[PDB]
DNA sequence: CTATGACCATGATTACGAATTGC
DNA sequence: TTAAGCAATTCGTAATCATGGTCATAG
């Protein structure tokens, strides 16, 4: 629809390009000018208009060392190197290789691990031709031959094998989304006959460019075009879609310019005749192949830079490929930026120990750039439910139908083209609103690695990438161990609690960023590590080299400095102006998106640690990491020591202070006095005067104060914050227990936080005791929601579950009757609840889907969800406050209120009336028994202030639908099984419906025919 | 049959004749008519000559738990 | 017909393996 | 060709042991 602006007078030899970067690519070339490996890259100017960049002359390579031999040092043997063997039986060691540049070259180089010297030593540096050549010459060079005319006797090890576009980037100094210059009668437009779609197309050697780095006025962000769009499919009843037999009805699409607070585009293209929509185009086919066509054109033409969506990469794109290739339209799969390419469905996967694992599709798209925003919240979230609903209302605030709104009239299309549109808003809202793009930039800005590998990769190629970058500036080699395997070292300690309720203040101190300034502040590194025997026989221990509690040596910083402390130190900087500017903000979420972007830079810090003693992975020296902890250790127990020890009785003080907890890097002192403020002034005290005794920037501060204090064992405990004095109090901490998991129910997870808040904030256990009862108690008479006894467990790597019976599995490899085409796949999360059976034995027999015993009425188990569900966690909390007959006093309290319960052959009933007062069946359908008749008008008048707040109850909850609808005219279609308003507003029918006929026992009030 | 099918099925989403999911199909033929809005003489004689059919004499989405 | 012995199962408790969170 | 780390609390699930109850046989 609306077009670029138009580039109107640029010209090459006076006038140059500064464009900013999005994408890089590979591509193997024709029409030399008179390598074959040429680089495109993609951008857009500081005004909007689109700019490829193609790239020559450029070759990969890597490095070797030279063998002591009379080979390499001579010329005759480094073009013998060069030339092939023309022997019959080098026909394994001269043709995959066969003639290629690989060439001859001398330098003076070092390798990376260890610590020999400061003498270097000679490497021969090898190119290739092509980079898909450095896999078989790596297959030939160390177990192929290298019997020629003795020059490199087998074998010499590869140093520096690494990604193409990597290289080119760490060559250069050019990084993810930077600022580019072609200088003045560098670079020739017309030089290029227009291959791909862009507007300025140039062509440049590759030592012409400039590279701006992002600081100062070069920290901007070009005027991007995002969009987003939202498909529909109209199906058969039970069966989900397939691309075979569902059409594609409606698709629609937004589409804004980068830093304006409003949209641009809103375009909606529909299957049959529609109504008009204010604020929108409305377009109508009778085909679906023009309908095809016509978002191809659309999506050519207005020629966006990044696609959103969600769901977007394992639904929409595959569904829209595999119905255009079914319906013969030749033209469509164009949809990339090089003219003559289509695209095509591939499958990936990733597994990792810190996300799990997940199998995914991709399409291909060169020059554009993918964002679904599932996968970004699937990478960086830990939540309950994934669903569009769920994260929408934790972040914001909200099949067979829809096939009979599209056979119908032409305002039902329009209804159904409105919430489309809606559908397709939605991510776009949270993209801006999250501060995602903003931060992915900001990512690869620091660490140097594209846009595309920050949803497709791990925490590996960053690392690679700084590290590579700060071994050019010395001179060093990196080399290629790898070994299947190594084992464990040990972990982190825990100092053994004193457990129980505390109600005199304790207060938290911790060392910030601990393991960065461990390996910062005692000059530990790959390029520093001292071998067992190279001390020997220099005998000089004294400030030349130091000894770890594992028993390494390492060398001081007045003889070296390492490469790992540089690459800390400026993450670390990086983290320091985040929190800085983090604290000027009033904005609640905003806050919290801030700590989300510091948080991100200490797991960055971290990871870099966690390199180290990887044992499968690309460079691992365990040596280092075991040295780590145990500096750790030792630091811990001396911080324990010394507060334990300095302030006591007989030193002045008022009382002597005993540590209750430690973990690895906090201490939990308890210090004796019940006065916020005079615990606050020791403990800062404390902090500051522990902090010198160490290196820098190692340093102990205070962290906060709990008042009162509640420890149930190693990583589980709660307690309320104190930040200020006059800031009063700021909320409850409960590190590790049963209401920040997602294993449980939502009823025992809110239980657990009103158990303690009535039990800390007004220090009430009578209130407590009979909130539990009423809990316990309304569980038993069945009117707890069916929302509240939702349990969801994830589904992971399938052989695991081989292994042993579950309840979740069991539920997805059980398929449905009506749809053997939705179901659970690996690494999703399957929800479930637990009817009553006999199957005593098995509690993966009894479990069933919450739609499913939704429309089939299926009984729950309440004593189940009694004694496996909430009572255990009951008797974590609720004991340490008093003895055992505190378990008895929950038991009992459960006690006098486990005796109120409300509940083939069961359909021929006969419908048996029942007293009201005494519950005696009994002939005739009078409501009083004979002997309890006197005491009427009371029984009457007991049951209808029951009705009375039924009443009430009904007309709440079927108009919130209304106007969570938007509309007050016309029908509620929302079966949303992530809102507690359905199925709640399904069981105020059926009290109704029986109340209202409990009623009607009694007889009329009046008549109703006068 | 199968073409009474769509007629019906037709007369369920105009929006003329009122917002209906919660009631018969000749309580809404008969509440147009009362305010005589324009019922058409043809959604009628579909439900006169039938039985107590619950595929005829209901309204479309009389299952499904809205 | 009654008493004693044997078998069989059923229930409860303890020990081990597995999703998530604390670092 | 591709993948930060470990410590665990904790509860569930499975297996083993103990205890009684019921049935059959013998006196
Ligand atoms: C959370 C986390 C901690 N650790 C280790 C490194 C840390 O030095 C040590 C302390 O844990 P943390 O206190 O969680 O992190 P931190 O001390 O480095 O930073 P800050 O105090 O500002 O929050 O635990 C990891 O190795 N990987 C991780 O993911
Ligand atoms: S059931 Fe009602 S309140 Fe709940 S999500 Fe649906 S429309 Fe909104
Ligand atoms: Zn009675």
């Amino acid at each position: 629809r609306w077009l670029r602006p138009t580039p109107p007078a640029l010209d090459p030899q006076t006038e140059p390009l500064i464009f900013q970067q999005l994408e890089i690519d590979h591509y193997v070339g024709p029409a030399q000018p008179v390598s074959v490996p040429v680089l495109r890259a993609f951008g857009v100017t500081d005004e909007g208009f689109s700019v490829c960049c193609h790239i020559h002359g450029f070759a990969p390579y890597f490095y070797t060392p030279a063998p002591p031999g009379f080979g390499p040092e001579h010329m005759g043997d480094l073009q013998r190197e060069l030339n092939l063997a023309i022997s019959r039986d080098s026909r394994g060691g001269r043709e995959l290789t066969g003639p290629a540049v690989l060439a001859v070259e001398l330098c003076s180089r070092e390798s990376m691990f260890g610590y020999h010297g400061h003498g270097p030593s000679p490497f021969l540096r090898i190119t290739v031709a092509l980079p898909r050549l450095v896999a078989p010459a790596r297959r030939l060079l160390e177990q192929g031959i290298r019997v020629a005319g003795l020059g490199t006797p087998s074998f010499a090890p590869y140093e520096a094998n690494v990604d193409f576009e990597i290289r080119f980037m760490v060559d250069t100094d050019i990084v993810g989304c930077n600022w580019l210059e072609l200088p003045a009668g560098k670079y020739a437009l017309r030089l290029k006959e227009k291959a791909t779609q862009c507007q300025l197309e140039a062509d440049v050697l590759w030592s012409d460019v400039v590279s701006h780095p992002p600081e100062g006025p070069w920290q901007r962000i070009a005027p991007l075009r995002v969009l987003s769009f939202d498909i529909e499919c109209a199906g058969r009843k039970g069966i989900f879609p397939e691309p075979e037999r569902d059409p594609v009805i409606q698709i629609c699409s937004l589409g804004l310019r980068w830093g304006e607070p409003e949209p641009f585009l809103r375009l909606a293209l529909t299957l049959r005749p529609c109504a008009p929509i204010l604020g929108a185009k409305v377009q109508s086919y009778e085909k679906e192949e023009d309908l095809l066509q016509a978002w191809s054109t659309f999506i050519r033409i207005m020629d966006p830079d990044v696609i959103t969506g969600y769901n977007i990469q394992n639904f929409d794109l595959p569904y829209l490929i595999s119905r255009a290739q079914t319906l013969k339209v030749q033209t469509f799969p164009f949809l990339g930026r090089v003219a003559g390419l289509c695209s095509n469905i591939r499958d990936s996967s990733f597994q990792s120990k810190q996300t799990g694992r997940r199998d995914t599709k991709v399409v291909s798209m060169v020059g554009r750039v993918q964002m679904d925003m599932l996968q970004v919240l699937l990478r960086e979230y830990k939540l309950r439910s994934y669903t569009l609903n769920a994260v929408s209302f934790h972040f914001l605030g909200e099949h067979s139908i829809i096939t009979d709104l599209q056979n119908g009239n032409d305002q039902t299309r329009r209804r159904l083209a409105v919430y489309c549109l809606k559908d397709a808003y939605l991510p776009l809202r949270l993209l801006e609103r999250l501060m995602v793009l903003v931060n992915a930039v900001e990512m690869a800005r620091v660490t140097g690695v594209p846009l595309s590998y920050l949803l497709s990769r791990g925490q590996q190629v960053k690392v690679v990438s700084q590290l590579l970058r700060q071994a050019m500036h010395e001179g060093l080699l990196m080399p290629v161990v790898k070994s299947e395997g190594g084992e464990d070292y040990t972990g982190a300690t825990v100092i053994e609690p004193l457990k129980g309720y505390y109600d005199v203040p304790i207060a938290t101190l911790d060392f910030s960023s601990l393991y960065p300034s461990i390996m910062m502040a005692h000059n530990l590194c790959y390029t520093t590590l001292l071998r067992p025997g190279t001390a020997q026989k220099l005998g000089l221990t004294e400030d030349q080299f130091i000894r770890t509690p594992t028993g390494d040596e390492f060398v001081k910083t007045s003889v070296r400095k390492g490469l790992l402390p540089q690459i800390l130190e400026n993450l670390l900087s990086a983290r320091k102006r985040a929190k800085a500017e983090l604290a000027k903000e009033t904005d609640p979420l905003r806050r919290q998106v801030l700590d989300g972007r510091q948080l991100a830079l200490k797991v960055s810090a971290n990871s870099v640690y966690g390199f180290t003693g990887a044992q499968v992975g690309k460079l691992p020296c365990l040596e280092i990491s075991q040295s780590v902890t145990g500096f750790g250790r030792q630091m811990i127990e001396k911080t324990k020591q010394l507060v334990e020890s300095k302030y006591t009785v007989e030193n002045g003080y008022s009382t002597s202070a005993k540590v209750v907890y430690g973990d690895t890097d906090s201490v939990m002192c308890r210090f004796g006095v019940s006065s916020v403020a005079e615990a606050m002034a020791l403990g800062r005290e404390a902090a500051d005067w522990v902090s010198g005794h160490f290196p820098s920037p190692i340093r102990l501060e205070f962290e906060k104060v709990y008042f009162p204090y509640l420890l149930i064992s190693k990583k589980r405990y709660a307690g309320l914050l104190f930040s200020s004095r006059p800031d009063a109090h700021d909320r409850m901490d409960c590190k590790g227990l049963e209401a920040v998991r997602r294993d449980n129910c939502p009823l025992v997870a809110n239980l657990v936080t009103a158990s303690l808040r009535r039990l800390l904030i007004d220090r009430d256990p009578e209130g407590a005791v009979a909130h539990a009862q009423d809990v316990i108690s309304d569980l038993l008479c069945n009117r707890i929601d069916i929302s509240q006894l939702v349990i969801t467990k994830e589904l992971t790597r399938a052989a695991s579950d081989y292994a042993g019976k579950q309840a979740h599995v069991e539920l997805a490899e059980r398929m449905r009757k009506r749809d053997p085409g939705s179901a659970p796949s690996l690494g999703d999360r399957v929800p479930y609840v637990i009817i009553s059976a006999a199957k005593g034995v098995a509690a993966y027999m009894k479990s069933e889907d919450p739609l499913f015993v939704l429309e089939h009425s299926l009984p729950i188990d309440t004593q189940y969800y009694l004694e496996q569900q909430l009572a255990k966690p009951l008797l974590r909390i609720f004991e340490p406050i008093l003895g055992e007959g505190r378990a008895e006093a929950v038991l009992l309290r459960g006690d006098h209120t486990r005796c109120k319960t409300v509940l083939g052959l069961l359909a021929f009933a006969k419908r048996r009336n029942c007293c009201i007062g005494c519950r005696t069946v009994l002939s005739h359908q009078g409501a009083v028994c004979e002997f309890c008749q006197p005491r009427e008008s009371e029984l009457y008048q007991k049951e209808v202030s029951h009705l009375n707040a039924l009443e009430e109850r009904f007309s709440r909850l079927w108009t919130q639908c209304q106007r969570c609808q938007g509309s007050l005219h016309e029908d509620v279609i929302c079966t949303s099984r992530d809102c507690p308003i359905f199925y709640m507003r399904k069981k105020v029918r059926k009290d109704l419906e029986d109340q209202e006929q409990l009623l009607r026992r009694f007889g009329p009030p009046g008549p109703e025919a006068w | 049959e199968e073409a009474e099918l769509e007629l019906l099925r037709q007369f369920d989403l105009a929006w003329q004749y009122g917002p209906c999911t919660g009631i018969t199909r000749l309580q809404r033929w008969c509440r147009a008519k009362q305010m005589g809005l324009e019922p058409p003489p043809e959604v009628w004689q579909v439900l006169k000559t039938h039985p107590g059919d619950p595929r005829f004499q209901c309204s479309l989405w009389h299952l499904y738990p809205l």
